[PDB]
């Protein structure tokens, strides 16, 4: 008798079965590397872009994690200091 | 020549240690191995099976799953051991009154041609840290520090003895009793050791906790295999066992729930086998995709073929059952060649009875042996893959009501009654909890 | 001029290491090998050609 | 990626469709010996006929 | 007597046992043996000896789809009980229960 | 702590919803318990109310 | 109880005269660069999440 | 009939096995005592204790103890050597030599000594029994004095 979960969870809007916000990144640096180096380089689009399609069915959110752990843990200047991150209770907002 | 010989045959001997994979106990429930795969035994009273209704096998079933998927590690084993014997071990006893000493020698006498064997049914639940083989191909010959030989061993204890806790608590109408060390006259005895050893050896030899690796002393029996047969033999002290081993290979379109009932009922003492190597979920998943490439590569059956393994497939994914790597190895204990062979053939009539086809194993008559002891899948010889619900059929832990003879709080059991199914039950007042 | 006795110092998190698969280091390698040969075998012509 | 979070099979799967993959892209990769195959049909046709 | 019996409810057990990783049908391990064993023969004597891989691996196929463990079991049986050298003096295989490892 | 992490990993296994430990976002999870984070939440899935 | 939730902590948070975020945290908390747990060093004594 | 009493564990009574003292078969039951150099005896237990360390499985409750007697051999004064242990039971029937050799093992495993029936090695053991004969040994290993 337990209520349906229907199995719509995580199917991120996805084209080609990839999220649009990864695929633009990978987008934009392919795009970066084309006006760099050579104009050949829109060819390291198709092989990134299926190991991408292969992680995200797998994992259908492992970019979020991705981007949260750089944004945070990977910012945090004072890591070698403390042996681990910290951030201070006092707000020294660098105010006198 | 004649003098020098005997040293010359001694030396170029294979000791039966390079076949027993055990040493130290690490913890007193908990036995290592030579490859640092610690187990512990599980010693089970089974469960009545004669009353219940069928469909309530059918839950007890269910409940025992449920518990099994729960901790079912890939990186799991067990090895049900259920280990038919008869009563050595029951004193005749002094009387002064003479009513009794005739009421006694009456009823001892109306017991000619009665079958005096119990029931004993074991779990061995075994963890390898590593499951892949393709790494442990490596992990065998690399060296690693002390310390972290040391985190890989409270790692793997912690982990089994959440186990152990796990399959008590799941056993509770099972009347399960984990083995651990007992001490005797100021003397270390193992009690997993004894039941180990009793499938080496074929006898019940109390086993101390000496100073070596139980590998080097724990056999006391010169085992001898034919060339070219099935059949064995056990040159001991007390006298000759001859045994001869027997293998499933052939399953059907069923699990019913305690088919491998009909050898409960044997006359014939023996020890069956199994093993249930769980299996992670991906190599399942890609041997029922397997089959169901090669059943759909074929005409469309209307109904096997198609719904059925859609289910499979859907309830493996939804975690319902774990796949696992599975043998059986009967083997029937006897005094002389003839008569092994005669057991053999009954319970090979037992087991097409309930179809599971079997075929005596010949060549590997052997590696079957080796492959009762815990904790050696090198050494079975028809690994099948199935169904964990299907294992769980295999061994239901069903047993006939037998009490314990000796051991008791006042010592041997008061009486043996007759009992309609035909294992005698020995009675006593004092049961358990 | 010692870190001041019985006092908080730096985090006992650190001591953390990830576990290693006790065969990834063994069949990585040897799968290194084989390709290593592959692709040296698969230069010696690309220089020969 | 595949032994951290991705879905894998490690030891079969992997290792057998890397085989595959390096196998089909070697010899396809064996075509840079072209001139060997030029020459190999130049001769086919005088020595049989 | 009849303990536990089917009424069709029985837990489903497809034959997807034993249904063993095999390349044009024939597994893996005893494949890969025939072709070390082939190759011998082809560097040995002969090259023209790459014939001798359809005979026998039809053969293997063969018995494959009979009885799919067979290698197995030959396995076990060549390693133990042929290796066994006093299988003679005994009358049969044995194992000394002593850990007698040639030490003193 | 580890310990209690992996009972509870247990006792959510025992009720049929696959846990699996937080270890790149445990500083993202532990800043979306605070109400009002959606922007540090790690996994948020649809599902019926 | 939203203090309860970034110290691990009762602490009895007075209304004074700045934002909320500025002194709503009483604890340091220390998260490990690799791995799953925490740490927090508070007068009372350290909590391990 | 025959049999090797091996033991390595310290005995728990000072005399461990004097319940054959009193038992209704013959016997001659024969320990030697060939002594190890005390550079030996040091060199045994090191050897012994590397061979145990490395392993692919840790006994704690194995190499801790032997670590303490390697230098109690030094600051204990006692001498280590080598030491093979027979019973050789004498009887008229063959089965009443097998039924001394049961009696024997269940009245030593009494006193948590397992004995190792010999099958092979009769020979070597009874050409042992002769003092000087060092070389018919069947297996000794070091026990402390």
């Amino acid at each position: 008798e337990a209520f349906p979960l229907f199995k719509g969870a995580t199917r991120l809007p996805t084209i080609w079965g990839v999220p649009m916000i990864p695929l633009m990144a990978m987008v934009m640096g392919v795009a970066v590397i084309a006006l760099t180096v050579s104009i050949w380089w829109w060819a390291l689009v198709p092989p990134l872009w299926f190991i991408m399609a292969q992680i995200t069915k797998n994992d259908d959110k492992a970019f979020r994690i991705w981007w949260l752990w750089i944004d945070t843990k990977f910012r945090n200047r004072n890591k070698g200091f403390w042996g681990a991150s910290s951030y201070s209770p006092a707000n020294y907002r660098k105010r006198r | 020549m004649g003098a020098i010989e005997s040293r010359k045959l001694l030396a170029s001997e294979t000791p039966v240690g390079q076949f027993i994979p055990y040493s130290h106990h690490v913890t007193d429930t908990i036995i290592s191995t030579k490859n640092a795969e610690y187990l512990s035994v599980w010693k089970i009273d089974g469960r009545s099976h004669q009353s219940a209704s069928e469909a309530d096998v059918f839950q007890w079933i269910r409940e025992l799953n449920n518990t099994l998927r729960g901790i079912s590690s890939a990186n799991l084993s067990l090895w049900t051991h259920i280990v038919r014997r008869r009563v050595y071990e029951y004193p005749d006893a002094e009387f002064d009154n003479v009513f009794c000493r005739q009421l006694d020698e009456k009823y001892r006498e109306s017991f000619t041609g009665y079958n005096l064997m119990v029931n004993d049914l074991y779990l061995t639940v075994v963890y390898r840290p590593v499951s892949d083989k393709v790494l442990s191909f490596f992990a065998k010959r690399e060296r690693e520090t002390p310390d972290q030989k040391k985190h890989r061993q409270e790692s793997c204890i912690k982990a089994l003895e959440d186990i152990n806790r796990t399959l008590g608590q799941s056993f509770k109408r099972y009347g399960a009793e984990l083995l651990s060390v007992y001490e005797k006259g100021g003397h270390a005895f193992s009690a997993p050791l004894e039941f180990l050893a009793r499938l080496v050896n074929g006898e019940h030899i109390p086993m101390p906790i000496c100073r070596d690796r139980f590998s080097d002393y724990m056999a006391v029996n010169r085992p001898m295999f034919s060339k070219w047969g099935e059949v064995g033999e056990l040159r001991s002290l007390t006298g000759l066992r001859r045994f001869g081993m027997l293998e499933i290979r052939e399953y059907d379109d069923a699990t019913e729930p305690g088919q491998l009932n009909v050898l409960l009922e044997s006359d014939y003492e023996f020890v069956l086998t199994h093993s249930f190597s769980v299996l992670s979920r991906p190599a399942a998943k890609e041997y029922l995709q397997r089959h169901q490439k090669n059943l759909i590569d074929a005409r469309d059956v209307a109904t096997d073929q198609i719904e059925e393994i859609d289910e499979a497939l859907n309830q493996l994914i939804s975690g319902h059952f774990v796949m696992g790597e599975h043998h059986c190895t009967l083997t029937v204990y006897g005094e002389t060649v003839q008569q092994v062979r005669d057991n053999l053939a009954h319970a090979s009539a037992a087991m097409l009875d309930v179809a599971v086809l079997p075929k005596p194993v010949d060549l590997a008559l052997e590696a079957g042996y080796w492959a009762q002891l815990p904790a050696n899948w090198q050494w079975r010889p028809r690994p099948a893959p199935i169904t964990s619900l299907n294992f769980l059929s295999f061994s239901p832990f069903h047993n006939f009501m037998s009490g314990k003879p000796t051991g008791n709080p006042w010592g041997p059991a008061v009486t043996i009654l007759k009992t309609v199914s035909g294992t005698p039950l020995y009675f006593n007042f004092h049961a358990s909890k | 001029q010692e870190r001041i006795e019985g006092e908080y110092g730096a985090s006992e998190l650190a001591s953390e290491r990830r576990p290693h698969t006790p065969g990834a280091r063994t069949l990585l390698m040897v799968l290194l090998c084989v390709i290593a040969v592959v692709l040296v075998t698969l230069s010696y012509k690309a220089y020969k050609v | 990626l595949i032994i951290r979070g991705a879905v894998e099979m490690p030891v079969a799967e992997f290792l057998n469709r890397c085989l595959r993959i390096g196998i089909i892209v070697s010899i396809a990769l064996a075509g840079g010996l072209y001139q060997g195959e030029i020459a190999n049909a130049i001769t086919t046709v005088p020595d049989e006929l």
